[PDB]
């Protein structure tokens, strides 16, 4: 069997843009 | 979602690579894919419909998971990493 | 480790119908 | 989810493949599988249940991830398919 | 969910594999795993934390998933299982 | 690459019972 | 999830193991990674975003997926763990 | 084909603490 495990991550990052119309 | 590479390198995730992204200002729970940013600009930013979910300002942390052997799965030491406001690299976590 | 990688996406593509009882 | 096989030719995504469906019109995210429709037709059709969720007209971002070995990950181009308003192809983007 | 085993047998979904419920009547959409239900019954129940999302008389479409080879995956031929309002199966179809 | 495939499915089931607080 | 590691070891559930966590009190469904707590202390503990959906006192349900061969996913026997309302192990059922 | 299946559950655990700004 095979295992689906948490790799890695990054902790409380914050958001600095958006662009829901990109390309 | 793109990430400022500097990330992506200490995080050991790759360019490309699906991540799920969980809200802690809002709760949202997606799934994504990581993008390459900018070296060293501390950008976090949100591509397409995910922009519905996640709003700038918000803190989130970012997960990506591998699919294991047995063996390497029980030697796994998942790798952490904390950032400051500005997305800067305080510390990397070992396991 | 074996990762799940995005290799394919259709951007910005309208939904042209619908049927939620088809069979 | 049936989408114009010539778009699936174009993504290199197999009918059956299980895909991600992000919604840039209401921002739903789903997962489904995708069904090759008329070619040249520019179909989009959701069946079924996600109907609830995702409508005509909207706009909206087909995703597809693989599982892939250590050494072809790192060599991944994505293939991004750009479509028009009639769902045709403008232009096909490698990695 | 617990399935007439009848139904898992001519669908090809082996007891505990995972599956996903996407909700006709109501769009939910969950993921949990199948369990054997008695023969012929025509039974399918809900259990659990999604009773909240799936409820008694709703109509649902229950979809397994899995990970195939670059070859098996070209050649795969998904398989329907059709009933009717009592679960019995009216036509099962191939790809 | 291994792909992620629909391989069967039960369509247009009718939920005969639940049970949310079974054991 | 922060789980008593007793109980990571009666169910055969690694740390850093990707689990789902299906809320039997208030329906919500999320996925997220185990993590070992103190053994005995019966802590179940939810840490990050997933605050927002799974609260103290509330009832769920904690499952783990594999990736099986043929051979043996026919063979499978899955683990079930018991508890009380403290967490501590009233039985382990297999398969 | 490799099939995606559950393999553990521990059931009705009772929640008895939460962080959500931990670190
Ligand atoms: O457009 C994309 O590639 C992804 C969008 C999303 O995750 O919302
Ligand atoms: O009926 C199906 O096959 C899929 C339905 C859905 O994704 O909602
Ligand atoms: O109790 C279980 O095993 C599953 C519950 C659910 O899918 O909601
Ligand atoms: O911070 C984490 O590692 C996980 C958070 C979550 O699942 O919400």
């Amino acid at each position: 069997m095979k295992r689906v495990m948490f790799h890695a991550k990054i902790h409380r990052a914050t958001v600095t843009q958006a662009d829901l119309h990109y390309v | 979602v793109t990430v400022d590479q500097d990330l992506l390198d200490a995080a050991g995730i790759l360019p490309f690579e699906q991540v799920d992204i969980y809200d802690i200002t809002n709760g949202a729970r997606l799934t994504t894919y990581a993008l390459p940013g900018e070296r060293g600009s501390g950008v976090i930013g949100i591509n397409g419909a995910a922009a519905h979910l996640v709003k700038p300002g918000d803190l989130v942390i970012l997960v990506a998971y591998g699919v294991f052997d047995e063996e390497e799965a029980r030697n796994l030491k998942p790798t952490v990493v904390l950032v400051d406001e500005r997305n800067r690299i305080l510390e990397v976590r070992k396991g």
